[PDB]
């Protein structure tokens, strides 16, 4: 079936939303402040290549954020990862943060990922 | 690339000359309006031209009713002229719906000044060239005129005018108030003054009357009878 | 010498009320090759012809399909002409799956027209810049038009666009008095012998050089290639 | 009160003429840069008086 | 207008805006139409020049039917006249749909005219190049007839000319007693008044187009059967 | 709760005379905001619009004369 | 005498904000004065014919219970800065449940100010604005360029005329001065070089105490200028 | 929950389907799926040049999958009534349905209305 | 945001050479504690004792920093790094590290010469400070967005000179806060007749583990003036 997921937490000073949907070996994940949906991107493990193939669907070009995640949970889960990252903080430790606080729930709830 | 070409960018002095340019294009049509304010009423007189024969004379018009209690004459161009009273209608009710009661002749006025000064700050889009007089009458003041510029400048009158020959109608209408009025003596001043100023007999077919009144609030335009019958009295 | 100022961008009007990019996407029509389209009483032919390079580099989509009774040939910019296949093949796909009924050729037209009169009024953009020749068979018989980057389009008896399609042009005035009573075969070899007036004295037609699309009662539209037009190019006569 | 209200009452040309001027206008907008004050978009849109 | 002239929304140190005047003086390089309201209805003329033989009759027709009841004649860009006439019909439709009943044509003619002056303001756009008339009747409404510049001024008319020769065909047309004359006689003068401002010299064969909406149509817009059209070609190429 | 003659006598705090029993605040700055840019004192229609769309007893004297809502 | 296309000039300042500030030299003489206890600020009113409604439209606006402010330049810039003024006034007020202090508000406006001076296809607003308040029983009076550089003075005027208005200010100025010879003092800088007869209808004066910020009636104006 | 979604499976003739429906500020995001993947990625957006702007006219783009007229016509004649209810808002759509047919189109409709959150 | 064909930032070059004219500010790092000197440009008897174009903004009770520059420009890019310096400490229980502040604020001006369509800010900053990984520090920024520590260096007008006589007459290790004011006033005197009414000074050190920032008085500006006249009197 699919499953549907939701928690949050508070960094620096702002509030960030994780919302989670459980597909079939897939994985759509989207991170944010206010309800705004702006970049996406997709990631899956390849063998003709070391580093797992993905590309970018909506969004600037100019920001790595989302397929970097992706890539990484792709590599990390083995599995077919959507990840739409919306936060515009300027600083570059923050995205780290997040990562760690996803990385934190992934560990806290296995089966709901 | 210039100072005169650039809505957005000051002359040396500090001028904006894409405004004035907006204020010259007023004269372009070549018309002249007068308001005069009442102890209890409210008159606007404007000049009326149908050169062609071939036009239909029903057609051609320069007051407009915004409410049901609130009237207009418009001054310039013609397209602008409509479009302008046309938002001026839509902000009327959009205030009657968000506020429940009927907007004041200031507040529609200082509504349409705020929307006029932002045209003269960005660079995308350029001012109306028209100006408009609103007239009514206020539940605890009485009668009351204002007007509008291109520049988003709004203020209030006993009497003013717009147009070609207003240096003329302002210096004749202030010798008039300084001196110092019942219902038929102000449309009887305003005829005289717009007269006066143009150097023309008039006919019950070239002008149009609009007036207001305490004991009826609500936005009429006389008919050439009744024109014809003040201009007998006039003579 | 004062046309510097006023040739650049599509959204600027001339001193003399004109458009000069409209006039200059127009011309882009003749970079391409020749086609030719004529009707009859009970039948739709185009013919078009191929780039004289030789076929192992490219090989050339002159004629398309777009359904059971709608095909067109292409002059012009080949991603606008892709654009608008695309668009004609959506229009008729949609209609035929939702109301179970072919789409007019008129209304098809008409639509062409104003999707593609929007570019020419807009800051940031340009016309299309590909002519297109439609035939079509629906309830009023056949049909043969015509479209131009300016969104225009006309309706037709018989037309040539492209490279040097004067000559073709000429020929079709000519000899448009018989086209009607015609019957497949001759009607075909009336086109082949418009289309040839475009080459030099020496050449002549050949299969590897001549696309053929026939539409018309109760037959669809086939496209000949290759070896297929052998039966139409037998029986023409020498120049 | 709203667009489609508006289009049946006075015609297709004044949400047009609305959605351009909030088009020019909203030209000011860029992501890596400061926070901003959108005071001609409030002024046009009318809430320029009230908190939301 | 030199360095005032490159975009909409700029003014004139004398107060004018020149792309509008640009986008009018884009009609005058087309053929010049006609139209002559009557006590009983509008009739419509049209000179057209013909292209090539290879165009169908009834091509590029530049007589359009609006609705049921209106007719449209155009000069300038067809393209544009085109869209216009499009928006036309949507308005009409949705009056229709929201109101019950036939839109009247000052109301069509506002809407039409507004639309095309929300061109005229910003930079992002270009006016419109095209110049247009309405016509209409009904049994308690009379004939009317409106014009549509590239401004986006509207008026009503009782005989109108656009086009490139609109001057001649104007002075033509002041010498008509149309207040008292029907449509039959008025087709007749529409057609001489065509053949008259026609350069044969300048411009090659051509064509004429006419049609009418009035009481004997029952308030539709339709073409002028052949024989009236041959009986008028032939009594105004015999005045000239 | 009564309707007397020439006011009404019934407490929170939302303007001058208008008077019902938090979005009280922001009713209250709005109609602050609005009596400012008037320049007169503001209206119970208006208060009651304001309460209706931001959604118990309201009650005040206005030009109009007194009223009273639900 | 020099017209330049260039964003700096030689002088090292942006030459935008120096036609702003030539553009509000050119408006009409505005003068504050801080107080022992009090700030005052007043202008010139004058009309250009008897025509006009004083009644309709004021140059001294408040902005809240103890703020208020004048200008000198274009009205229309005035106008759309003082709603944006007592938008902010009103949410600082909603979010800390105080009242906002005179130099937050500064802060805020001249940053709004400052935001229209990087951004293109916008212009500079055209004004400068007098500002004062009343904190912790403690006047202030600042004011702003159109840039939205401010700072605190004792006594300032800006329009026409305003070397001229700072000379007399400086020499008329004192420590302990109180609020009564202070609006004396405005009132004769405002009556230096006006050519014309000052009447309680041209002009406008508002005054700042620790009861808040008020606009004097005409009557009260008429009663100061029978004493002078 | 700052997003709000609702789910609900059924039988749509004789196969198998899934509809999950979740509204943002910008966005619906609707999926229809028969293998329990995400298939085509179609994207629908209002016109930006629309002479009708409080009903304009959809712009089709496929964005990961086979581009073919069917998917367009498919996807348009599915989500224009979401797309047109929830304010002229863009819808993104997940679709992966085995075969395309009108009278399976008017079946889903009805699922997809059952799980309305706009 | 156009290179050059010679591979140049045209409006990075104007911006530094608009600040090229603005007034002169003077740092030196001692063994003791940092000093700011700077040059009151505009001054009039009316001023109300505060917000008197103070050029030496204080960001925490540890660091301060002076401007040359545009006025506006200044007061955004200072309130943006006290909004910096207080997430940080909200965040981390930890005052942020001068480094790290400096380099927050650079990255925020660096992105206005790359990205959209803003010009960028025309000011350069002066940072002095102290913290527990390398004690006392002086640091310097431009439009560009680059940045480095120093031990003496002056920005604005004539500072070729400055640091000429900086270089010239600076020793590390040797000297203290009584020298390096006399260095200061020496040197703001060489490069400007001098004042004790045109000049600002501020000093930081440490007094029983708690930072202390400091303005000189009229009366110490004038006692140090009068000093410096005497020592080059005598030397004469």
């Amino acid at each position: 079936d699919v499953s549907l997921h939701n928690f949050s937490a508070r960094l620096w000073e702002q509030l960030v939303h994780f919302h989670v949907m459980r597909l079939t070996d897939s994985l759509f994940l989207w991170v944010g402040a206010t309800p705004h949906l702006r970049n996406l991107a997709v990631a899956m493990c390849s063998r003709y290549d070391s580093i797992p193939v993905s590309t970018s669907l909506l969004g600037d070009t100019s920001d790595t954020t989302s397929t970097g995640l992706a890539q990484r949970l792709a590599r990390k889960t083995n599995k077919q990862v959507f990840v739409s990252y919306n936060l515009q903080n300027t600083d570059s430790n923050f995205a780290l943060l997040v990562e760690n606080r996803i990385k934190e729930e992934m560990e806290a709830f296995p089966e709901k990922f | 690339a210039g100072f005169d070409r650039h809505i957005t960018i000051f002359s040396p002095e500090g001028r904006l000359y894409q405004v004035e340019y907006a204020f010259k294009a007023i004269n372009q049509g070549g018309l002249t309006s007068v308001a005069v304010r009442g102890k209890d009423c409210a008159v606007i007189v404007t000049q009326k031209k149908v050169p062609d024969k071939l036009l239909d004379s029903s057609t051609v018009t320069h007051l407009f009713k915004i409410t049901e209690n609130i009237g207009c004459v418009m001054t310039g161009m013609t397209a602008d002229s409509r479009s302008q009273v046309q938002r001026a209608r839509y902000e009327a009710a959009n205030w009657k719906y968000k506020y429940g009661y009927e907007i004041p002749v200031d507040m529609l006025c200082k509504r349409i000044a705020d929307i006029s000064q932002v045209y003269t700050q960005n660079a995308e889009m350029r001012p109306l060239g028209c100006c408009m007089i609103l007239i009514g009458i206020d539940e605890e003041q009485g009668p009351q005129v204002y007007k509008c510029d291109p520049a988003g400048y709004y203020c209030g009158f006993k009497a003013t005018a717009a147009g070609v020959k207003q240096t003329e109608s302002t210096s004749f209408l202030e010798k008039k108030v300084k001196k110092k009025w019942t219902f038929e003596q102000t449309v009887e001043t305003a005829i005289t003054c717009l007269s006066t100023v143009l150097s023309i007999d008039f006919k019950p077919s070239e002008i149009e009357v609009g007036v207001v009144t305490v004991e009826n609030p609500k936005f009429r335009i006389l008919t050439e009878a009744e024109i014809d019958a003040h201009l007998v009295a006039l003579a | 010498m004062f046309r510097n100022q006023y040739d650049n961008d599509v959204t600027v009007w001339s001193p003399q009320g004109r458009i000069h990019q409209i006039e200059y996407a127009m011309e882009a029509v003749k970079q391409g090759s020749a086609t030719v389209g004529l009707k009859s009483k009970t039948h739709a032919v185009l013919v078009a012809l191929k780039r004289a390079q030789s076929e192992l580099a490219a090989h050339q989509k002159k004629i398309l399909h777009v359904d059971n009774h709608i095909g067109i040939s292409i002059a012009g910019l080949t991603a606008d002409a892709r654009l608008l296949c695309n668009f004609m093949r959506q229009e008729c796909l949609d209609s035929r799956f939702v109301f179970d009924r072919p789409l007019p050729v008129s209304r098809l037209v008409s639509l062409i027209g104003s999707k593609t009169q929007i570019p020419t009024q807009r800051y940031g953009r340009r016309p299309y810049g590909v002519g297109l020749l439609i035939a079509g068979y629906d309830d009023m018989g056949p049909h043969i038009f015509q479209t131009c980057p300016s969104a225009n389009y006309f309706d037709c008896r018989a037309m040539s666009i492209g490279a040097r399609s004067q000559s073709a042009r000429t020929y079709l005035e000519r000899h448009m008095s018989e086209f009607m009573e015609c019957n497949l075969n001759e009607l075909v070899k009336h086109g082949l012998r418009a289309l040839r007036e475009t080459l030099p004295a020496e050449q002549d037609l050949t299969t590897k050089n001549v696309s053929i699309g026939i539409v018309g009662k109760d037959l669809e539209f086939t496209i000949y290639d290759d070896d297929d037009v052998s039966p139409f190019l037998e029986g023409l006569e020498e120049r | 009160m709203n667009f489609s209200t508006l289009r049946n009452i006075q015609g297709l040309f004044a949400p047009l003429k609305l959605q351009m001027e909030f088009k020019a206008v909203q030209q000011v907008q860029r992501l890596p840069f400061l926070s901003s004050s959108n005071l001609s978009l409030d002024v046009l849109r009318g809430n320029d008086e009230t908190i939301g | 207008g030199t360095g005032y002239d490159l975009s909409a929304s700029t003014f004139s140190p004398d107060g004018r805006v020149f792309q509008v005047e640009y986008a009018m003086k884009a009609v005058e390089n087309s053929s010049t139409a006609i139209g002559i309201r009557c006590k009983d209805g509008v009739v419509f003329g049209v000179e057209k020049l013909v292209l090539s033989k290879l165009y169908e009759e009834g091509s590029n027709k530049r007589l359009f039917n609006v609705d049921r009841h209106v007719g449209m004649a155009v000069a300038g860009l067809l393209a544009d006249a085109r869209s216009l006439a499009d928006i036309a019909r949507e308005e009409a439709s949705n009056f229709r749909s929201n109101f019950g009943y036939n839109i009247p044509l000052k109301h069509l003619a506002d809407r039409v005219a507004m639309y095309v002056h929300a061109y005229t303001l910003y930079s992002a756009v270009r006016p419109f190049g095209c110049s247009f008339m309405l016509g209409s009747y009904s049994v308690n409404d009379g004939a009317q007839l409106y014009m549509i510049d590239p401004s986006g001024v509207s008026y009503g008319y009782w005989g109108c000319a656009i086009g490139k020769a609109r001057q001649a065909a104007k002075t033509e047309i002041e010498k008509l007693q149309m207040k008292e004359m029907t449509c039959r006689d008025i087709v007749k003068e529409v057609a001489k008044i065509i053949y008259i401002v026609h350069d044969e010299v300048k411009d090659k064969a051509f064509e004429l187009e006419l049609s009418w909406v009035g009481e004997l149509t029952n308030g539709r817009h339709e073409i002028v059967p052949k024989d009236i059209r041959e009986e008028a070609e032939k009594y105004a190429k015999e005045s000239l | 709760g009564v309707v007397y003659k020439d006011g009404i006598v019934l407490i929170h705090f939302i303007s001058p005379n208008i008077y019902c029993c938090m979005t009280t605040q922001l009713i209250s700055s709005n109609l602050e905001l609005h009596s400012l840019s008037t320049g007169r004192l503001p209206r119970v229609v208006t208060a009651n619009r304001m309460l209706k769309q931001m959604l118990l007893v309201l009650g005040g004297v206005d030009v109009t004369g007194p009223h009273l809502y639900s | 005498y020099s017209f330049s296309l260039t964003t700096f000039s030689p002088s090292g300042k942006l030459v935008q904000i120096e036609y702003a500030l030539a553009a509000v030299a050119g408006g009409a003489p505005s003068v504050g004065i801080k107080a022992a206890n009090g700030v005052v600020l007043a202008t010139e009113k004058k009309q250009k014919s008897i025509l006009y409604d004083e009644r309709s439209v004021h140059k001294v606006e408040p902005i809240t219970k103890h703020i208020g402010l004048v200008y000198s330049g274009m009205g229309p810039d005035y106008r759309v800065l003082v709603h944006r003024a007592r938008k902010l006034a009103q949410q600082y007020y909603l979010v800390y449940q105080e009242p906002i202090p005179t130099a937050q508000l500064v802060q805020r406006v001249a940053s709004v100010m400052q935001e229209y001076t990087q951004s293109g296809g916008v212009r500079p607003f055209g004004v400068s604005l007098l500002i004062c308040g009343w904190n912790e029983g403690r006047p202030y009076l600042f004011q702003s360029d159109p840039s939205g550089a401010y700072f605190a003075w004792k006594a300032t005027a800006m329009g026409k005329n305003y070397v001229n208005g700072k000379t007399f200010l400086e020499k008329r100025y004192n420590e302990d001065l109180e609020l009564e010879d202070a609006i004396h003092t405005a009132i004769l800088t405002l009556k230096e070089s006006f050519e014309g007869q000052m009447t309680e209808d041209n002009i406008e004066v508002g005054i700042c105490n620790e009861a808040g910020f008020r606009r004097l009636t005409p009557t009260e104006v008429k009663d100061y200028l029978a004493a002078i | 929950p700052l997003v709000i979604s609702k789910q609900k499976t059924e039988v749509v003739c004789g196969v198998p389907t899934q509809v999950v429906c979740t509204a943002f500020s910008s966005h619906i995001l609707v999926v229809v799926t028969q293998f329990g993947k995400m298939g085509t990625l179609v994207s629908l957006e209002p016109s930006s040049v629309a002479s009708d702007v409080s009903k304009p006219v959809l712009t089709t783009k496929v964005l990961l999958g086979q581009d073919e007229p069917l998917i367009h016509v498919f996807a348009k004649n599915l989500v224009a009534f979401v797309s047109q209810e929830a304010g002229n808002r863009a819808v993104l759509l997940a679709v992966a349905v085995k075969d395309k047919s009108m009278e399976g189109l008017k079946a889903l409709r009805e699922v997809i209305r059952v799980c309305q959150v706009w | 945001t156009i290179f050059s064909p010679e591979g140049r930032l045209y409006q990075v070059e104007y911006a530094m050479e608009a600040i090229g004219h603005a007034g002169t500010c003077l740092g030196i790092l001692a063994n003791d504690g940092v000093l700011l000197a700077a040059e009151r440009r505009n001054i009039h008897k009316l001023l109300d004792e505060v917000f008197f174009s103070e050029k030496i903004y204080k960001l925490n009770e540890d660091m301060a920093c002076s401007v040359a520059g545009i006025t506006s420009d200044a007061n955004v890019l200072t309130n943006e790094l006290r909004l910096i310096a207080q997430r940080y400490l909200l965040q981390y229980q930890e005052p942020i590290p001068c480094e790290q502040l400096v380099t927050a604020l650079c990255d925020i001006k660096q992105a206005y010469t790359q990205f959209g369509g803003k010009r960028p800010f025309g000011v350069s900053l002066l940072y002095i400070g102290w913290d527990k990984h390398y004690g006392f520090q002086l640091y310097q920024s431009d439009p560009s967005g680059n940045y480095g520590g120093w031990k003496a260096t002056c920005i604005g007008n004539n500072s070729a000179a400055a640091v000429s006589m900086l270089k010239q007459d600076y020793k590390e290790g040797e000297m203290t806060l009584k020298s390096a004011l006399a260095l200061a006033i020496k040197v703001l005197n060489k490069t400007m007749k001098l004042s004790a009414e045109k000049v600002e000074i501020a000093t930081l050190t440490r007094e029983n583990g708690k930072t202390v920032i400091r303005v000189l008085k009229q009366k110490e500006v004038e006692q140090l003036i009068k000093k410096h006249e005497e020592e080059e009197a005598k030397a004469e």
